[PDB]
């Protein structure tokens, strides 16, 4: 089912290109958009953080930037490595350096966001963007709501704590999606929580969309852990959440689903961005023609013509 | 009897008729003018194609554009479109024949 993440991984690239172009290329590809509040926001972090593997994430986060993470499957790798791409060409092996690196960017906080590249064999290419969570408030607030607004395939965590109705995360998932079509939800820290707890939250009608609520527990070797726990806890009360229940729980799901939506809608965007790279290629090109006569130059043809003319001058 | 009747003219006639509609396709793209918005345009504006006539031949809204345009009107999914093509109006001779 190779040919399948390859899909997404072509066109995680290709994104990239478009987002590297230049000035007028306004043009580019969506992506996961990921927003939670205060305890909220805490649990989106843990949860991005469980998804693949460990990474530096929360302690202390002025949250101004936002990470730009792309994903690679990495089959054929065995080292879990993560670089940048400003800081090109550097691999860094263990996570505590990304921590050192990513956080005093933290510190030195333009808007700019960096960009991310982790290879991990259990890891799915993804291409998930992780923007400052709601807690100066506003101008924070202004940055998500600008980031949701577009269609990029968004959304949102919930502590088990909080109502639903009261977590902004949720509540400015529906603001920008009224359809709630183009959004996915996730409960968090449902640990703690009777199996009655997960049945309402995991499964409700106040507030329904496609794609469905995935709800869980997300806090070496660690990958692997996490997973052996979401497969042992749910024995705790199996018939609650489990199969063919009318909930969704555990990363592996949850994950295979965001490949499919990814897949998807992305999909959607291609034609209209085409059209749109066909156009930019004819501008670029014209302008080719009319500026230097469409003809090759590379600077040494350059500066052999002059150092000709010079040297008959001279004589 | 539809079979001996159908043949390759036929086929000759759609293929030369769905790669005429690729042709304004490919000009339109290249060569004419847009939608329009309250949005004010693309300047352009080099590319007027009424000074096409009586122009010095090495210019690209003429060479370069011809010459993109022939490109990618071969390097198209021709291939694809006469299959397709082909495919609709056998499937429709069939359901001719089925009524």
């Amino acid at each position: 089912d190779d040919n399948m993440m390859f899909i997404t991984k072509k066109m995680i690239e290709i994104r990239n290109l478009l987002q590297k172009v230049g000035q007028g290329s306004t043009v580019t590809l969506p992506s996961i958009v990921v927003i939670g509040s205060q305890s909220s926001g805490k649990s989106s972090v843990l949860e991005a953080i469980v998804g693949h593997e460990f990474l530096p994430k929360g302690s202390n986060m002025i949250t101004r930037r936002p990470i730009e993470l792309t994903l690679v499957n990495d089959p054929e790798a065995k080292v879990d490595y993560g670089e940048f791409p400003d800081l090109g060409l550097a691999r860094v092996t263990d996570f505590s350096l990304i921590q050192k690196t990513l956080t005093e960017l933290n510190q030195s906080v333009t808007d700019d966001p960096i960009r991310l590249t982790i290879h991990s064999p259990n890891i799915p290419d993804l291409s998930l963007i992780d923007l400052p969570g709601y807690i100066l408030k506003r101008k924070i607030t202004e940055l998500c709501d600008k980031y949701i607004r577009g269609p990029n395939i968004i959304l949102a965590i919930s502590a088990a704590d909080t109502d639903l109705a009261n977590s902004t995360a949720l509540q400015a998932s529906r603001r920008v999606d009224p359809r709630g079509e183009r959004t996915i939800g996730v409960i968090t820290k449902m640990d703690l929580v009777e199996p009655e707890k997960g049945a309402a939250i995991l499964s409700d009608r106040q507030y329904p969309l496609k794609l469905g609520y995935v709800g869980v527990i997300s806090k070496g070797n660690l990958l692997a852990s996490i997973n052996r726990n979401e497969k042992n806890y749910f024995g705790s009360h199996p018939t609650e959440f489990g199969p063919d229940s009318g909930v969704s729980t555990g990363v592996m799901t949850l994950r295979k689903k965001l490949l499919q939506v990814l897949e998807q809608q992305m999909s959607s965007k291609l034609n209209e961005t085409t059209e749109a790279i066909q156009r930019e290629l004819e501008e670029t090109t014209y302008q080719f023609k009319v500026q230097y006569n469409e003809q090759p130059m590379s600077a040494e043809s350059y500066l052999a013509a002059s150092l000709d003319d010079f040297k008959h001058q001279f004589h | 009897e539809f079979a001996s009747s159908f043949g390759r003219p036929q086929l000759q006639t759609l293929l030369k008729d769905a790669l005429d509609q690729k042709v304004l396709d490919q000009l339109a793209a290249r060569y004419w003018n847009r939608p329009i918005e309250d949005l004010s345009p693309a300047p352009r504006e080099p590319d007027n194609i009424i000074d096409l006539p009586k122009a010095d031949p090495d210019s690209p809204y003429w060479h370069r554009q011809l010459d993109t345009a022939c490109s990618g009107l071969t390097r198209l999914g021709v291939g694809r479109l006469a299959a397709t093509v082909a495919a609709s109006a056998i499937q429709q001779h069939v359901e001719k024949l089925l009524d």
